[PDB]
């Protein structure tokens, strides 16, 4: 499940981060992923 | 007598080049033998992301990006110079690595 | 250092106890309570990587087979840890039901529980969640009047926080037979919140007190109004005068006035 | 030997405060099994138990005691039950009735250590 | 009764320090149960 919002769904299980796409899009800027292009 | 190789990795080129020029000029101003800051290709890590969040409208696509730059400098110095330089050069954003072996 | 036999056998049994869900527990895991050093052996099994089932069943086994100090060491070093870990790392920040029933199996020995679970919990960053949950644990489980009175008298001497007042409220809602010294600690607790005009106040004197403090004061004044002296009753009716509630203040005052001194 | 009132009362209060310390065995069976394992640090036997059979078995091990077997007699059954939490629970305002015990063992002293030492050493005479 | 147990509740860290100072013993196989390695051998043979 997504280690942020109790969600079985949306999971980005890649690289061992396991945040669903909705929360990972928000935490993207704090993780290191920024908008270039 | 230690022959050491240093490798930096960073996303912000200003801090990385600050640390690089610092180590360069600080290594030559007290007389050391070195190979200048060699520059590995900036790898651009991209992530494909669908435009559609809610299932309304057709499917079109987008892209996110990150630029990762890596440098390396080779040196020959004792134990104390390496310890002190490693402690003094520590910066945020820039990740430094000090390897001793030459195999 | 331990024998490599113990290392490999209990790393094997520690790989068993990761996925175990039913049937019988391993034979090497049920002979650990009988060990003079069960704590060097229980670590090889890797305590934090058991399944919730093994948490519940090892709680049963070790709190029913060890002594009071050993049950305390166990509930403190493994159960409290896994409790806080599953509340903290989960995502609705909830607790599994087997870890829960395990806490309910650690409150069968109230001395081991209180000294090893409750007290090192409240003094190490006990937030509102862990105390909603552990407060539910204590609110559900029947505990002897002596260990309940002693745990109450410990929670009273604790720095004020809404969870600890939840706990004190819960142990006062028990309505058991407290010794006169426990009721003394209660009156001293509910006394320390009044404003001394002679020049000696802390933060408890002028702070905002929740619904839970007036409810705990109400239940205290409801059950133990005949077990306080005249002096302590005057100090408490004074705390009612100064730090009283809109609806509960008059009823606490009425519950202190309708009582006979000892 | 000759039992005094001070001895019996100090004994029942020893059962009372070592009861809280979670260190009693209340009953004929639990106290005999307490004495078979070497767990009884002091045993209390009632002087008014009607059937003498189990007592005629405990009076054969009372007249010839082991190196780890000290005993001592009380006066009544219902009261030795009372001080063990059984029999009666009577405090200044509160009351609750149960049935009384025949014999009770002290496995863990705790809050009555020097008292059970005194009680066991005065029974040595 | 009470004075005995509250000194154990309020000072449980100090009483744990004193119980762990008086009654700590390192892992000894011959001071466990003597039929314990019989059970280590009985489980490890399946
Ligand atoms: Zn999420």
């Amino acid at each position: 499940q997504c280690r942020v919002c109790s969600s079985h769904t949306g999971l980005i299980r890649k690289y061992g981060l396991n945040i669903c796409r909705q929360c990972f899009r928000e935490k993207a800027n704090d993780i290191g992923f920024n908008k270039f292009r | 007598i230690i022959k050491i190789r240093i490798t930096l990795t960073s996303t912000k080129v200003k801090q990385l080049e600050n640390v690089s020029s610092n180590i360069v000029k600080n290594a030559e101003q007290h007389n050391l033998v070195k190979k200048g800051p060699v520059r590995l290709p900036t790898k651009v890590l991209k992530i494909s992301t669908r435009k559609t969040p809610n299932g309304e409208g057709s499917k079109t696509w987008e892209t996110y990006e990150m630029r990762i730059h890596k440098r390396y400098i080779d040196l020959e110095a004792p134990v104390q110079i390496v310890k002190r330089i490693t402690q003094i050069t520590i910066e945020p954003g820039v990740d430094v690595e000090v390897v001793v072996a030459s195999n | 250092a331990l024998p490599e036999k113990v290392i490999k056998a209990y790393t094997t049994v520690g790989s068993i106890l990761k996925t175990w869900t039913h049937g019988k527990l391993p034979k090497l895991f049920k002979v650990i309570p009988s060990l003079r050093n069960w704590q060097d052996v229980i670590y090889v099994t890797n305590p934090e990587e058991w399944s919730p089932h093994v948490v519940y069943e090892a709680t049963k086994l070790f709190v029913s087979n060890l002594t009071a100090k050993e049950s305390q060491k166990f509930i403190n070093l493994i159960l409290l840890e896994r409790f806080r870990d599953n509340i903290e790392t989960s995502e609705d920040h909830s607790l599994n039901y087997h870890i829960y029933r395990a806490v309910k199996k650690s409150l069968y020995k109230p001395s081991a529980f209180f000294k090893g679970f409750l007290f090192p919990l409240v003094e190490t960053g006990c937030n509102v969640r862990e105390a909603t949950i552990a407060g539910s644990v204590l609110a559900k489980v029947s505990v002897p009047a002596l260990h309940s009175s002693a745990a109450l008298s410990y929670l009273l001497r604790l720095p004020f926080s809404p969870p600890t007042t939840v706990f004190i409220k819960i142990l006062l809602d028990k309505k058991y037979a407290l010794p006169y010294q426990t009721v003394d600690d209660c009156v001293y607790y509910f006394m320390r919140f009044r404003i001394l005009d002679d020049g000696s106040n802390g933060e408890d004197a002028t702070r905002v007190l929740p619904v839970i403090w007036h409810k705990a004061f109400l239940t205290f004044a409801q059950r133990y109004k005949n077990d306080i002296t005249q002096d302590q009753r005057d100090f408490l009716l004074e705390t009612v005068r100064q730090r009283g509630h809109k609806d509960i203040g008059p009823e606490i005052r009425r519950e202190l006035l309708a009582g006979a001194s000892r | 030997q000759t039992a005094e009132v001070t001895i019996e009362d100090a004994l029942k209060v020893v059962l009372r405060t070592a009861l809280v310390h979670d260190g009693l065995a209340r009953g004929l069976r639990e106290s005999t099994k307490a004495l078979t394992r070497g767990e009884a640090l002091l045993v209390v036997l009632v002087s008014s138990v009607t059937e003498a059979n189990i007592i005629k078995l405990v009076e054969g091990l009372a007249n010839d005691p082991e190196n780890k077997v000290p005993l001592i007699k009380v006066a009544d059954a219902k009261q030795l039950g009372e001080w063990a939490g059984l029999g009666k629970i009577d405090r200044e305002g509160n009351a609750r009735k149960v049935v009384g015990a025949s014999v009770v063992v002290v496995k863990n002293w705790g809050a009555e250590t020097d008292e059970l030492s005194m009680i066991m050493e005065h029974f040595s005479q | 009764q009470y004075d005995q147990i509250i000194n154990g509740y309020e000072n449980y860290e100090e009483e744990l320090e004193e119980d762990e100072e008086q009654n700590y013993q390192p892992f000894d196989m011959s001071a466990e149960r003597s039929d314990f390695e019989s059970m280590l051998d009985d489980f490890l043979d399946n």
